[PDB]
């Protein structure tokens, strides 16, 4: 992946 | 009391596809801590994947009411991401059902 933007917390 | 599990249980339901079922446990993050951002962040990310961007935009700007601390900087970063894409998608349709192949918009015959 390339995100935390598409993770929850 | 808890918050983590209601944020770690739906934490995979959202990633599977069950966005709403995932929010259906996220919503208790906000009811348990209605003054907490990740509450809104979890329920918000799922609303994009459901396309309820209209509501997603409201969740993200809400999270920013509580990000007054560095435990919330993580989410303050998200309340700015899916905040923007949602409002830039909510109703973005350049090809809606707008066609005519019959009478005028107000004909008469008598």
């Amino acid at each position: 992946a390339d995100t935390e933007m598409e993770e929850v917390d | 009391s808890q918050f983590e599990k209601q944020k770690e249980q739906g934490n995979s339901l959202f990633k599977q596809g069950l966005y709403r079922e995932a929010v259906h446990c996220y919503d208790q993050l906000i009811t348990a801590q209605p003054q907490n951002p990740v509450g809104y962040s979890n329920k918000a990310m799922a609303l994009i994947k459901l396309g309820e961007y209209t509501q997603a935009i409201q969740m993200c700007q809400q999270g920013l009411r509580y990000t007054s601390t560095a435990e919330h900087v993580a989410i303050r970063s998200k309340l700015q991401y899916r905040l923007e894409l949602a409002q830039g998608a909510v109703g973005s349709v350049q090809i809606p059902v707008v066609e005519v192949d019959e009478l005028p918009e107000g004909y008469d015959r008598s």
